[PDB]
């Protein structure tokens, strides 16, 4: 459970629970003031408790180890720009039952995508958790081109 | 002498790791979370003489809490407590070393923080998959111990 705060956006990236945890997972993700989750692996559990708690769930999985298709990318930006606004302060939620590849890439294209270097921020990602990313990952934020979508 | 070997030792504190004085995932006495102490279960803890004992869910690799031996003492066998019980009694912090660490930081680590174990896990990068951590097995402060008075 690792909180990235930057601007006016802020992301937390979490272990993937079980079923019997939601009792403990709710009142874990309320307290960070959450409201959707993107889930970006596969689905591990029944979203219908946890949407009955007003907490919105997204299921975009793709490729293990691999970067993100272009369409999940948009689907992705154009999410943080209308959820920021929407309700300011808030939270965007991501997590996989791996860890620590899939899920911190997404936030990785919205913190360059706010602004922030590559350098600067797989730093700032890496800091908060050591490895963090695979060969094919590092390359596909290296060379990402910001299109500075948020502004 | 064996002077000479404790300061041997303590200078190779920097270049050692932790997981060069670890013991190792296979060779670690554990205990699984869906336990139920009885007289049989707690019997078999004390007869290991550990005094500190790693509790797993699932796969041994996975590790979700510790079990010091002072934790089974007013349990009664005949009560069959189940262990998920007692680890939400006292729930004893459990910390996670990186492998890379240095027998140095490991041995300031336990001096400052209460706990005298630790868990080893590296990070995996082969290819393609997601990187994730993987346990190795544990280091104790008498590990440490042990390279520095050879
Ligand atoms: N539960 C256990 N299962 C397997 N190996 C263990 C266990 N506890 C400790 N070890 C290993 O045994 C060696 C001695 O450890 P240690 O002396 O800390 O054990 P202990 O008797 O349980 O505790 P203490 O040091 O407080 O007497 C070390 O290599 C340590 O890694
Ligand atoms: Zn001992």
């Amino acid at each position: 459970p690792v909180e990235v705060t930057y601007k006016n956006m802020r992301f937390l990236i979490t272990h993937n629970p079980t079923n019997a945890t939601l009792n403990k997972f709710i009142e874990e993700l309320k307290k960070y003031g959450v409201t959707t989750i993107v889930r970006v692996c596969e689905a591990t559990y029944d979203t219908t408790l946890v949407e009955k708690e007003g907490i919105h769930v997204l299921d975009w999985p793709f490729d293990d180890g691999a970067p993100p298709s272009n369409q999940i990318v948009d689907d992705w930006l154009s999410l943080v720009k209308i959820k920021f606004r929407e309700e300011p302060g808030c939270c965007i939620a991501v997590h996989c039952v791996a860890g620590l590849g899939r899920a911190p890439v997404l936030v990785a294209l919205a913190l360059i995508e706010g602004g922030m270097k590559y350098e600067d921020a797989v730093q700032f990602i890496r800091q908060k958790r050591r490895g963090a990313f695979n060969s094919k990952q590092l390359l596909y934020l290296e060379k990402y081109r910001p299109k500075m979508r948020l502004r | 002498m064996e002077e000479l070997n404790i300061i041997q030792g303590a200078l190779e504190l920097r270049t050692k790791t932790v997981e060069d004085v670890m013991t190792p995932l296979r060779d670690c006495f554990m205990i699984t979370g869906e336990a139920i102490l009885d007289f049989n279960t707690m019997s078999e803890i004390m007869e290991s003489g550990y005094t500190r004992i790693p509790v797993f869910e699932g796969e041994r690799s996975n590790i979700v809490d510790l079990l010091f031996v002072k934790d089974l003492a007013f349990v009664d066998p005949d009560d069959c407590t189940p262990l998920k019980t007692i680890t939400k009694f006292y729930n004893h912090p459990l910390h996670f070393v990186f492998n890379d660490t240095k027998l140095d930081a490991m041995l300031e680590e336990f001096k400052k923080g209460k706990s005298h174990l630790a868990i080893v896990q590296r990070v995996n990068n082969e290819g393609e998959g997601d990187p994730f951590y993987e346990v190795l097995g544990i280091v104790t402060l008498e590990d440490v111990i042990e390279e520095i008075i050879k």
